[PDB]
């Protein structure tokens, strides 16, 4: 050694590698919840999904007064339902998708034309 | 180690050495209270994860 | 014998009979479960005074699908302000089916009334009570 | 140290605005910060036409920028430069303490748990198309202050030097282009 | 943050409920009553689905003096997330006569979980009135042409009530 | 002593952010309070401690009575520097919190943190200190800010206290300059604090 007093600097060096180590652990952790963050929000909206219930499609067969409406559902038996104010008269009209409820049976919203599951193989077959 | 070394005996004087190291005392002191908040938010936060994947599994 | 040993009459207050359909009708078509909360007086009137639900299964309705968990913690809310009385029984839902106890509610009943004996079940309709009348 | 600066600054003023300097010395010395701010304000009041403001700002910028509070050395950068006839010297001083935030909130918000840098930053932006309204450039300062209003009703809560600051920049714009109209409207905000 | 409160539903489960929990902590004599709404938000008719009480005890020597729990809120939150995940703080009932400007600091106060505009939906247990027993407010920040600066106020919200099928029913 | 419950009132002002106790005095008051904790938790663990802050400016609840060390320390994360302690409003408040518990074992006890010049008016807080006897609420005032530049009025309200009780309040009066806030909180009496019965 150069001095006698560096036996000294040897515990003084040490605690330097002490706080350089907990400034490496403090971001470690930072990154630690930010793993669990994206795993605890993958399983979150599974939560706000299975709490979620289906609805049933049908389309307006036939305008039957002005809040009443013949659908066809496809579960196949027409049946009558209502509106909500979601809907208006001049979005719904003969032949449109639209989704009904399966306890109150009513329209929430316009739905696009359904489209058979065989058909986009034959768009995704070319090659 | 960079600082605080026979690198140090040449460039600086070894009383503000002695000063450096209960400053880095100090420091972690600070540095130790942040670990532990850091140790304990973890374990309310795994619970949390838990909680949400118990239902997934009935469900499976 | 020795006491009138006949079912309370339950009478169902203004706020829970409310609040057993909007739990009920949200989880239609699956069943749904919970539990009511009262007080025992004379030995045939037991008055219901609120309810609180007991998360969904995957397998809906079960003795399995009551968790300890849920239901005391839950409790203990209500504790800290004092609204809290006793487990007088339990609501669950058949929607699918009219009022009476599946085969496997009657199981769930036997636990019940192992706890306490004047654990009722409760069937609520949520999918009949679309007409002017509430069918439970 | 700084006493030798502030020497300077004692000569050139009156005999009867000397021992205000002796005092902020005072606090400093006794690292009460609080204190120094407080002082600090009184000679902005009756003297900020003085370059002695602007010198006294630069020194205490040097040596004070986590001691004081943060607010108030942004404030008296907003007054400093209303005092500066240099409009190149304006833009280089903006753009030091905005500079400077963006690094130190990374550090500064988790050890103490709090203070937010981000309201600086409006006070700022707000000076730079100030700046810009004096120099005349008038198609730079509005298109700066479209950016600007946009970012200000984001914020939920505005403290009311911020929004006072905004108001000001609106009203010089309106009157050099002689719109009577937009003019009125905005100042009613400014002095309410 | 935003204005969207402009039509407030209210299900009349929650007036009913606001009753129960009024008296069975029985807060008489000009104590107050304090608990959580949860509900939808983000949509410009607020719905208001369920409250729960939070144990809140209000002072006699002045208003300006409270115990509020926050740690309760959070347990009764989760809870009933389990439930129904559609369920936020939209805001807190105060079931006193009419309005305070002590109520302004609570608000402020619940402004931290919200991230929508605090409701304070004033529920009368007193059943004042034949129309309705709710009047609501939401606290919004205001300058105005006197010469007053930042104020926080509370602007009446038009009340309304809604409820579903089987809640009607 | 054990089988104590403490409310802890942190004060926040700009006078601790000023250099009094290396780097800033709000970070003394951190390890302090941390080292309160772990005493009365070490010597019985049926002792709990919660914190309350004058943040804001009316005092808020952080977190209530536990044995979680964390939870005091997450909440002390959520600050407000700028808000303001007001002394009438705290020890109202501090009284309402200990009649809000777990189980009534525990005695009543209150360590507030004076870190401002207190411009309370002394008239009202003879009044406040006087129901705190009636409770057997006792209240330990840490002096480091009003000795530094400000006539001593708490003093006076210690004394009205002191009756006959299981838990009765102590004056400690903490050196506002350089020497480790947290080491001198801890040299003095926070376990071995008496009654005066």
């Amino acid at each position: 050694e150069q001095e006698a007093h560096n036996k000294a600097l040897n515990q003084f060096k040490r605690k330097l590698l002490e706080h350089r180590r907990y400034d490496d652990q403090l971001k470690q952790r930072r990154q630690n919840i930010r793993d669990l963050e994206k795993l605890y929000d993958k399983t979150e909206n599974d939560i706000k999904a299975l709490q979620s219930i289906g609805q049933l499609i049908g389309e307006v067969m036939k305008e039957l007064s002005e809040e009443k409406y013949i659908v066809k559902a496809s579960s196949g038996p027409r049946y009558i339902v209502g509106v909500r104010n979601s809907v208006d008269r001049s979005k719904l009209k003969k032949g449109v998708r639209v989704t009904l409820d399966i306890t109150t049976l009513t329209i929430m919203r316009i739905l696009p034309r359904e489209t058979d599951p065989l058909v986009y193989n034959m768009t995704s077959f070319e090659q | 180690g960079d600082d605080e070394l026979d690198q140090e005996i040449l460039n600086l004087s070894t009383q503000e050495l002695q000063t450096r190291a209960k400053l880095l005392d100090n420091e972690i002191r600070i540095f130790r209270s942040e670990l532990q908040r850091l140790s304990h938010e973890n374990n309310v936060m795994l619970e949390k994860i838990k909680d949400n994947k118990e239902k997934i599994k009935n469900n499976r | 014998t020795g006491r009138d040993d006949t079912k309370e009459t339950v009478y169902i207050s203004s706020i829970a009979l409310l609040k057993m359909l909007k739990h009920g009708r949200a989880g239609v078509p699956m069943e749904v479960m919970g539990l009511m909360l009262g007080e025992f007086v004379d030995d045939y009137t037991v008055n219901v005074v609120d309810v609180f639900a007991m998360p969904q299964s995957g397998t809906g309705v079960s003795v399995e699908a009551v968790d300890d968990v849920f239901q005391a913690k839950m409790m203990d809310m209500l504790k800290q302000t004092g609204r809290d009385q006793m487990v007088v029984g339990w609501y669950h839902s058949h929607p699918g089916f009219g009022c009476w106890l599946s085969s496997v509610d009657v199981n769930t009943q036997k636990s019940f009334e192992q706890l306490n004996s004047r654990a009722v079940a409760v069937v609520v309709d949520p999918i009949q009570s679309v007409k002017g009348k509430v069918v439970i | 140290e700084i006493d030798t600066i502030l020497s300077t600054l004692r000569m050139e003023a009156d005999p009867s605005l000397h021992p205000l300097f002796e005092q902020f010395e005072k606090f400093y010395e006794e690292k009460l910060w609080f204190q120094l701010s407080e002082s600090l304000t009184k000679f902005f009041d009756d003297a900020k036409s003085t370059p002695l403001r602007l010198r006294l700002y630069d020194n205490f910028v040097s040596k004070f920028y986590d001691k004081i509070n943060q607010l108030s050395v942004v404030k008296y950068l907003l007054a400093s430069l209303k005092d500066s006839k240099d409009f190149d010297e304006s833009l280089k001083y903006l753009d030091d303490l905005k500079a400077q935030f963006q690094e130190l909130d990374s550090k500064k918000q988790r050890n103490n748990g709090s203070k937010d840098h981000g309201d600086g930053i409006l006070l700022i932006d707000s000076e730079i198309a100030r700046t810009y309204l004096l120099k005349n450039d008038l198609v730079k300062a509005r298109d700066l202050l479209d950016d600007l209003e946009k970012t200000l009703d984001k914020k939920d809560s505005i403290p009311l030097r911020i929004t006072n600051s905004f108001y000001s920049t609106n009203s010089q714009y309106f009157k050099f282009k002689n719109d009577f109209n937009s003019f009125y409207y905005t100042s009613l905000l400014y002095l309410s | 943050m935003s204005l969207q409160h402009e039509k407030v539903t209210i299900a009349p489960l929650v007036l009913l409920s606001a009753l129960d929990h009024y008296e069975r902590t029985q807060t008489k004599e000009n104590k107050r009553c304090v608990g959580v709404i949860l509900g939808d938000a983000n949509s410009s008719t607020i719905r208001v689905t369920n409250s729960f009480a939070l144990p809140f005890e209000e002072d006699e020597k002045n208003s300006d003096v409270w115990f509020l729990d926050h740690n309760y809120i959070e347990n009764m939150n989760e809870m009933c997330k389990k439930i129904n995940a559609k369920e936020k703080l939209i805001g807190w009932y105060h079931s006193g006569p009419k309005l305070r400007a002590s109520d302004l600091k609570i608000n402020e106060l619940f402004k931290k979980y919200t991230q929508n505009n605090p409701l304070l939906l004033i529920v009368d247990v007193k059943q004042q009135g034949v129309g309705l027993p709710t009047d609501a407010y939401v606290a919004i920040e205001q300058v105005k042409d006197d010469g007053t600066s930042t104020e926080k106020t509370f602007l009446h919200l038009p009340c309304t009530i809604e409820a579903e099928e089987a809640e009607e029913i | 002593m054990v089988l104590e419950a403490t409310v802890l009132v942190i004060d926040n002002s700009e006078y601790s952010r000023n250099g009094d106790f290396p780097r800033t005095r709000f970070e003394a008051q951190i390890d302090s309070v941390e080292f309160i904790f772990q005493a009365k938790r070490n010597s019985n663990p049926e002792n709990t401690v919660g914190l309350i802050s004058g943040a804001g400016a009316n005092p808020r609840v952080l977190s209530t009575f536990t044995a979680e060390f964390g939870k005091i320390l997450a909440g002390l994360h959520d600050t407000q520097i700028e808000g303001k302690l007001h002394m009438a409003t705290a020890l109202q408040i501090a009284q309402l919190t200990l009649k809000h518990r777990q189980n009534k074992v525990q005695h009543q006890r209150i360590v507030a943190f004076v870190c401002s010049p207190i411009s309370d008016s002394r008239d009202e807080l003879i009044r406040l200190a006087k129901t705190l006897k009636k409770n057997n609420v006792a209240v330990d005032i840490i002096n480091f800010g009003e000795i530094e530049q400000n006539t001593e009025l708490l003093d006076e309200f210690i004394a009205a206290v002191n009756n006959p009780q299981e838990e009765t309040s102590h004056l400690l009066t903490v050196t506002p300059g350089p020497r480790l806030l947290y080491e001198n909180i801890a040299s003095s009496p926070i376990i071995l604090e008496e009654g005066s019965s």
